[PDB]
């Protein structure tokens, strides 16, 4: 989309992630699974949540009865009632279904964008220790087990712990 | 032309007569005087909805 990860270089969704909208998928001895990160999901939950009742909420009326009653030599007035009944209309029409359109629009680009810097908060995190084998997947030059992974999950990876191990296996893996 | 087998006709008017004021009909024929007035107290809004929905 308009960040390039939906759709984009992350090709698709994962229907085994079930905990939120954004989030990892990790593999090592231990096995695999499927995590959300809860602090971007919650941000996204919160903004859009306020997005929807600014829409709605915004839109206060007061008590009114539309209707006007014109008997036959009224028929001038009863065209202008008409006119302002005509024109409210087409103004909220209008505006109801553009604001839908260009609102949509923006939710998946905002969504969009939250993918692409969750990406980007890893890769800052990883760097050398990891290599971007594409589809938003980074593979390891030094063995991750469940906590080291949690690590990453939580945005408390300790690079230099690890990267004098990743040297090695990053050096020899290339030559 | 008859109406309702009446070739004559009547009309009818009204008024609201404020809290205090005096009204005096007088004739010396063709009214159709008053038996029952109603004591009211109007609101703000509302209108007459025309419809077989049911209440
Ligand atoms: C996850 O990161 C937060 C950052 O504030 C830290 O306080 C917390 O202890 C970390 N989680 C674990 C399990 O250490």
């Amino acid at each position: 989309g308009l960040f390039g990860a939906i759709a984009g270089f992350i090709e698709g969704g994962w229907t085994g992630m079930v905990d939120g909208w954004y989030g990892y998928h990790h593999q090592n001895e231990q096995g695999s699974g499927y995590a959300a990160d809860l602090k971007s999901t919650q941000n996204a939950i919160d903004g859009i949540t306020n997005k929807v009742n600014s829409v709605i909420e915004k839109m206060n009326t007061q008590f009114t009865a539309v209707g006007k009653e014109f008997n036959h030599l009224e028929k001038r007035i009863e065209n202008l009632n008409k006119k302002v009944d005509d024109g409210f209309l087409d103004i909220w029409t209008y505006n109801a279904e553009l604001l839908v359109l260009l609102e949509n629009e923006r939710t998946l680009d905002y969504h969009d964008s939250n993918v692409k810097n969750l990406y980007e908060k890893v890769r800052s995190q990883l760097k050398n220790n990891a290599k971007e084998i594409g589809n938003g997947c980074f593979e390891f030059y030094h063995k991750c087990d469940n906590t080291c992974m949690e690590s990453v999950k939580n945005g408390t990876y300790d690079y230099p712990k690890y990267s004098e191990e990743a040297k090695l296996n990053r050096e020899e893996i290339d030559s | 032309p008859k109406v309702r087998d009446q070739e004559g006709r009547m009309n009818y008017y009204w008024t609201l007569v404020e809290p205090g004021d005096k009204i005096t009909f007088e004739a010396t024929g063709n009214l159709v005087v008053p038996r029952y007035a109603f004591a009211m107290e109007r609101n703000a809004g509302s209108g007459i909805i025309i419809s077989d929905t049911p209440v």
